[PDB]
């Protein structure tokens, strides 16, 4: 199984708050991060059999790796599928310049199956173009929209930083190591519970991980697009950690 | 006004 190529073809959703319920296992890199009592609190992205990429703020207030478990291959949030892989975390690596991104080393390698496949990493320092339609997935808050309890997806366009940072929108808050995605009209967004999961953009024949869900001014509000850590600016760090640990 | 999107979220006055 090559990276970024689901064995169930994803549904499109032109037009997680809003969006739609994903086809089961069409996002086989989506991870659920769980407390010791099994509560989902963040997403993550499998990027190789032993490594999950997530957001630093999902973990930083409880650094000990035994505090976390990783659920792979799931579609429902509760009452997990039978062949779901639950794997413990052996090591945690926070990004050294203190961006909102972090690596989890799994205590044993995930078994790569038709339901558990890594996303591809982008080219270093690639800047996803303005208006590129990408996909954001997770089990987070739906703000009254349908699909709570099931893996949801939002199809949202990238908004280039120079637009997103305008006074009327996020007013200078967005760093070059972040990107914006969403509809400025509002209505569709990642929300609480989605942090740490993927924003992927289809390129040629596979999905490339371009963002890590991070923050926003609320969710799905007009003029307030979601902010994601820009993965391409950390590919060298990610590959260094994986090769040396 | 930032809310980081964990569950529960990490929110600030900014």
């Amino acid at each position: 199984f090559d990276c970024g190529k689901p064995q169930v073809e994803p549904k499109k959703c032109p037009g997680v708050v809003g969006g739609c319920v994903a086809h089961p296992h069409s996002w086989p890199w989506q991870v659920s991060l769980r407390t010791r009592f099994g509560m989902h609190f963040c997403g993550g992205t499998l990027i190789s059999p032993e490594w999950v990429l997530t957001a630093a703020h999902c973990l930083e207030k409880s650094p000990r790796p035994s505090s976390y478990k990783v659920i792979l291959g799931a579609h429902q949030e509760v009452n997990l599928e039978p062949h779901v892989q639950e794997i413990e975390v052996s090591r945690l690596f926070l990004e050294p310049t203190r961006k909102d991104i972090a690596l989890l080393k799994l205590s044993s390698p995930a078994v790569i199956t038709d339901k558990v496949i890594p996303a591809c990493l982008p080219s270093p320092n690639y800047v996803v173009a303005d208006r590129t339609e990408c996909f954001i997935t997770g089990w987070g808050e739906t703000q009254g929209t349908f699909g709570a309890g099931l893996l949801k997806e939002a199809q949202l366009p990238v908004i280039e930083n120079k637009v997103c940072n305008r006074y009327e929108f996020l007013n200078g808050r967005v760093q070059s190591t972040e990107l914006c995605a969403g509809h400025l009209a509002g209505g569709t967004d990642s929300c609480q519970g989605d942090a740490g999961g993927p924003l992927v953009c289809f390129e040629k024949d596979k999905y490339i991980l371009q963002g890590v869900t991070s923050w926003g001014l609320g969710c799905a509000r007009p003029n307030k697009p979601g902010v994601y850590v820009r993965v391409s600016r950390f590919v060298t760090w990610i590959e260094g950690v994986m090769r040396n640990n | 006004g930032r809310c980081y999107k964990s569950r529960p979220p990490i929110c600030f006055p900014n």
